[PDB]
């Protein structure tokens, strides 16, 4: 039976990943000092306990582990003479993944990994769009096995720059998401090839490139160094070569251009 | 006054495209190592030249960093001229999404975005 009142009608206002705010009403009595006692509700256990100075209604609690549920308690001592406390429990947010990263970069894909969360999530929200801003795509991924989680994006426009956010999934609850941009690579045109193979002329196909390009570059070396160029609009997919020297065994190299990113390079012979 | 080794000139200023990514802040800080400022867009005529000088995603000055949903170039300049994309600014992002981006193929067209994101950019002094 405390022979003396305490603390009160205690809040927690506020909680982010690792801090919460903690605020109560005070003793109405003389008091010489509060303690604040919290610790996680897991038996496993042990509480953290602060001594603070009666004028104090407040206290932010730090260095908490992310979404784990705590007990905070709030109460007075006088002499030899404990208060009853006032209780509550609260949950931490769950804390945003860390280190993101781009791994392999094509045209079409991107590879992401990220450090796993220190709160238990099974899951991670993948959340895309190009910097245009345009409806974004979503998509859930299964929490890897070790301490890092990976996925692939697929389906991506080339040359174009993606906005990507990540966040933890447990429950209906989510951590704010962590962010990162990636740029995918220029499509390439491939299995450029002969149709004629002239004595002043050389009649190329070519395997299109995919996705927005402004024009496609034809570079064609016959000597040691001396070589020449030419451009051929998107729609095209053939062009014709016509001032060459007679029978002068080139090899001819192609490549796609998009403002200042260009693709890969293709290539066959010519004689 | 009559435009630098790298520096070219546009109705008074000089500009620097910079193809090397950097976060916004960084961009910024960069700049200002030049005596210059992530470049301010006042005309649609200088919103032409600094997205046709770069023709690239790039960081402009432009950003509401220290009062959310209140934008301000880095350089002082009132907020006279806006080209924003469809549907921004938005905050999508709840975590910095405060700083300003050029996406080049819509016209040069501006999006907030997160700013620790990577991204070229343009200086500009006079
Ligand atoms: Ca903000
Ligand atoms: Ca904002
Ligand atoms: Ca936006």
């Amino acid at each position: 039976i405390p022979v003396i009142d305490g603390p009160t009608q205690i809040l927690v206002r506020d909680v982010s990943d690792t801090v919460a705010f903690v605020e109560w009403t005070p003793p109405r009595a003389k008091v010489d000092f509060i303690l604040l006692k919290y610790g996680l509700v897991g038996g496993e256990g042990g509480k953290t306990t602060f001594r603070l100075q009666p004028p104090l209604s407040q206290y932010s609690v730090q260095a908490l582990r992310p979404g784990s549920r705590y007990e905070v308690s709030i109460s007075a001592v006088r002499g030899t003479n404990e208060s009853d406390a006032s209780s509550t429990q609260f949950t931490t947010e769950i804390d945003a993944p860390k280190n993101l990263r781009v791994g392999s970069r094509t045209a079409t894909s991107l590879d992401l990994e990220w450090d796993n969360s220190e709160a238990e999530a099974q899951e991670y929200k993948v959340v895309y769009s190009t910097l245009a801003g345009e409806q974004y795509h979503e998509v859930l991924v299964p929490k890897g096995i070790g301490p890092t989680t990976k996925t692939t994006l697929t389906d991506l426009v080339p040359g174009t720059e993606y906005g990507v956010g990540i966040s933890a999934v447990m429950n209906s609850k989510q951590s704010i998401p962590a962010t990162m941009n990636a740029r995918t690579e220029l499509d390439s045109p491939r299995d450029l090839m002969v149709t004629a193979s002239s004595e002043t002329s050389i009649s190329l196909i070519w395997t299109k490139a995919s996705g927005p390009i402004d024009h496609y570059r034809i570079t064609f070396t016959p000597s040691s160094g001396i070589s020449s160029e030419v451009t051929v609009p998107r729609d095209r997919t053939s062009y014709t070569l016509t001032d060459l020297e007679p029978g002068a065994e080139y090899i001819i190299s192609i490549t796609a251009e998009r403002g200042r990113q260009q693709s890969l390079e293709s290539t066959v012979d010519a004689f | 006054e009559q435009c630098e080794e790298g520096w070219t000139k546009f109705q008074g200023h000089c500009y620097r495209h910079f193809p090397d990514r950097e976060t916004w802040v960084d961009a910024e800080r960069r700049c200002r190592e030049q005596q210059s400022h992530l470049s301010s867009i006042v005309t649609p005529e200088e919103q032409e030249f600094v997205n046709k000088n770069a023709q690239d995603y790039q960081w402009i000055g432009l950003n509401d960093r220290t009062i959310e949903g209140d934008f301000r170039w880095s350089d002082g300049h009132s907020l006279q001229f806006e080209k924003w994309r469809p549907n921004q600014p938005d905050n999508f992002f709840a975590t910095g999404e405060d700083c300003v981006v050029m996406i080049w193929h819509e016209r040069g067209e501006w999006n907030d975005v997160p700013c620790n994101y990577q991204l070229p950019f343009t200086c500009k002094k006079g």
